[PDB]
């Protein structure tokens, strides 16, 4: 089976990929640049962890009229899940995305996922799933299979403002925080 | 994706396990796809137009629902047909012969005859199926007998509920054909009767829109519709299974069953993720 | 109520945001641009159209390594969707796509449209909904009501080749010849 | 867009009429996110920060559903707690009096008590709702008498089935509560009932995901539902409809008449787009 990943660098998505990875699927990736503030130490890690699992990533990029910072964008899941089958060419097999439990996020929960299936299913005759392994996971989870994973730490890039250092006090930052990451 | 610090073996293991599952279901979806490809890639603009290049007189019945599917080379029902064929002399069998004879000197195009329909096989290698009819209008079929339903309220039903399932009722009615066509022959439902039970069961349909999705939704729901005589919203009547006998009799029974049992069969093959087993229900 | 047309220049789109500006909504138009052979003449076509009926457009970028050409891209309609969502900042209100019968396409279908009508009231607890008024029209009654639009035809496009003149064999060339138009 | 030549005033008239509708909705549903804002922009971090500070001991049971909507300031179900206070003195009302006493000397902010919990007013306004508790655990309600629900089971189904809802079974509920806070007070079923027929209209929920369309699916889900003894999927009572008799009883019957008389409201209200109709069903 074909399984593209949407890769943002964070732990979750860099998780994803190993799981994929590790059942013997043929993975690659895909980076959505739609100028969200952190789109440069996104891209960044999302090119060395790419490296480091040996799968080419497909950049996608975006453009409109917008001041995207931290906290919720309105669409952005299900615009990075479209953009995938749309632009990225996931047509067939799985497209993965790293979405968890615990947050705040309508597009991070099950009936997100349950929709989202039911989008690419419909357009593919079901020869192609939205797949979100992490769904019902929370990020001390991901974490320890992080760290099973063997990939660096530091080379993973969350904070959603895009400052470096991270900002702190961002969703993002304060999961890293909790977990002393 | 962050939580705000709003805060495995086994947990590994059951990602793994639904991965597997996700990746079964696209792969059995490209089994049904290719199964299907000669539906969706049949050139209906061109067996419209042959329709009226080779044509007593055609029905207003827009079918064009004639591609094969799942190497099932049967006609039964509506969703099987391209059009009908009004035979006019006053005079099922017979009237086939009259629809072959005249198409035969009018086509460009070798006519045949079979079980219930007359097949015109172009140059190209188009098959398209010409089913007799005969004026009182009614459809053959049980041989050498008319069947009793009306061939207008069936074509309208069948072509309104497909394109509210974005033409995939018909693919999901022609894959469930295929099912129960490797049953015993006694043990098999009339086409005409399958097509009433899959409008009842896709007219209110919430599920996904695919065939993949459909098919085990028509058998799940025709194991509980079959026990009923066949009725439309109004609650009238469609004739279709009076063959079946009255509420809850023991041919009803028998066919529940069995639509039961070709439903398990399919969670089964699902869940054992096997292949073979999805391509034996197809024979 | 507030209404963004997606808008291609073809009559389709131009009929639904005459329409919302005749029930007296506030209508703005969105375009995307995501490198298709027709982005030239459409782009032309939304800004002349636009210009008229007196509505700012929204140009939404997009890019990705791809040969768009005519025929189905599969995936399209639904990205469009999410696109005036996520990038084009449709967040409530209603957003129109010219979506119609007749046509091969399943992302033209009525179980399209109820899905996509679900995604965006879930992301929006209901207060955006998905609307496509020519549903279940076919081409002939959509070319009766541009004919009462007050619309120009000439500034109209709708082959999905790009070409100038148009290509003639496409789907839409062929809507057209069947039309006299 | 293109159907490759694949082939007006009733048209037009009923575009124009469905887009009204749809407008509508999204009116109605910018009501329903008025309402329902203390809830969705509550800081629940603070909540659960703050219920740690004044806290004899507190119930191992995550809630903080404390967040009142559409001005309804009763607390009558587990949906409308922050966390369960277990009294410890092994002697309802006054229970509540000592969760009442020992909090006004650890705390800060004010505290009171209610006709069921003990409200907690913050020096900024935040209002903690407290439901007090007895070990033999068991809550109160029918004032002076304690409840038979299992505490524990009714907050693992509405954790459960609130996150398989994306938060939005709880703020659907809230909005139920107050439609049914503006009838006669004996023409109310109680709040746990409310909370359970939720869980059961809900559990298996395949329609939109918004406080919106879920509303009308409770009172149409529960017109049906409260004419049965409540149970979970093992068929085991959950013992908080036991005030109401036996399946179809008389009292039962009268319950569905009303959530069925609410439920054609809403219907009515939105067909006739009576943004003041649904804002009376609210008060
Ligand atoms: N299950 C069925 N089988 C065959 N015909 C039906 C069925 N249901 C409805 N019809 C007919 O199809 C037409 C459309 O029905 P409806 O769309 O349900 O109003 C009417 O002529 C009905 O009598
Ligand atoms: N309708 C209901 N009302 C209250 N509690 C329930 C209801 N249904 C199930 N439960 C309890 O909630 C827990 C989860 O049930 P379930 O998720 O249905 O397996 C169990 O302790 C059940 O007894
Ligand atoms: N810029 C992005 N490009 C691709 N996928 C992304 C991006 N941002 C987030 N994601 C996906 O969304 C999930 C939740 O943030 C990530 O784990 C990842 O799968
Ligand atoms: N490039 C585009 N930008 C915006 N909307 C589009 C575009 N192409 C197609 N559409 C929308 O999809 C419908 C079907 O082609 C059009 O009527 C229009 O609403
Ligand atoms: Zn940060
Ligand atoms: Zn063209």
């Amino acid at each position: 089976a074909e399984a593209a990943v949407l890769l943002s660098g964070g732990m979750d998505s860099a998780a994803c990929a190993h799981m994929l990875l590790r059942k013997g699927y043929r993975v690659r990736g895909l980076f959505i640049d739609f100028g969200q503030a952190a789109v440069a130490p996104e891209a960044t890690a999302v090119s060395t962890l790419a490296n480091i699992l040996g799968i080419a990533v497909t950049t996608i990029s975006a453009s409109a009229p917008n001041r995207f910072g931290s906290g919720e964008l309105v669409g952005r899941n299900a615009f990075l899940v479209m953009s995938g089958i749309f632009l990225g060419g996931a047509h067939s097999g799985l497209i993965a995305i790293g979405i968890h439990a615990g947050t705040p996020y309508y597009d991070c929960s099950p009936p997100f996922l349950s929709r989202m299936k039911q989008v690419a299913q419909e357009h593919t005759s079901g020869r192609l799933d939205v797949v979100a392994p992490l769904l019902d996971w929370h990020k001390p989870d991901i974490y320890s299979y992080f760290q099973r994973s063997g990939l660096p730490i530091e080379a993973t890039y969350s904070c959603e403002s895009g400052t470096i250092p991270p900002c702190g006090s961002c969703a993002s930052c304060r999961d890293r925080r909790a977990l002393g990451c | 994706g962050g939580s705000g610090g709003s805060f495995i073996s086994r947990q590994v293991r059951d990602a793994e396990k639904k991965l597997g599952d996700e990746a079964f279901g696209a792969k059995i979806a490209d089994l049904f796809t290719g199964l299907l490809g000669d539906y969706n890639n049949r050139d209906t603009s061109l067996v419209r137009q042959r329709i009226d290049d080779m044509l007593v007189a055609e029905g207003e019945l827009d079918l064009v629902f004639g591609g094969s599917v799942a190497k099932r080379t049967y006609v039964d029902g509506l969703s099987d047909v391209d059009c009908l064929v009004i035979v006019n002399d006053t005079a099922p069998h017979a009237a086939r012969d009259l629809v072959a004879k005249e198409l035969a000197a009018k086509l460009k195009a070798e006519v045949s005859a079979g079980k219930l329909a007359v097949t015109v096989r172009y140059g190209d290698g188009m098959e398209i199926q010409l089913l007799p009819a005969v004026r009182t209008v009614k459809i053959p079929s049980v041989d050498g007998r008319w069947s009793e339903i009306d061939p207008g309220k069936f074509q309208q039903a069948l072509t309104k509920y497909n394109k509210a399932c974005a033409g995939k009722l018909v693919p999901a009615v022609k894959l469930a054909k295929a099912v129960i066509a490797q049953l015993p022959d006694a043990h098999q439902l009339s086409g005409y009767h399958i097509e009433s039970l899959a409008i009842d069961a896709f007219r209110n349909y919430t599920g996904t829109m695919t065939p993949a999705a459909m098919l085990p939704h028509f058998f799940e729901h025709a194991k509980e519709r079959v026990l009923r005589p066949m009725t439309d919203r109004t609650g009238q009547s469609v004739h279709v299974d009076g063959y079946m006998g009255d509420a809850h009799s023991d041919a009803r029974k028998t066919a529940s069953h069995l639509l039961g049992r070709l439903a398990k069969r399919m969670a089964n093959a699902t869940a054992a993720r096997s292949l073979p087993q999805w391509e034996d229900l197809f024979g």
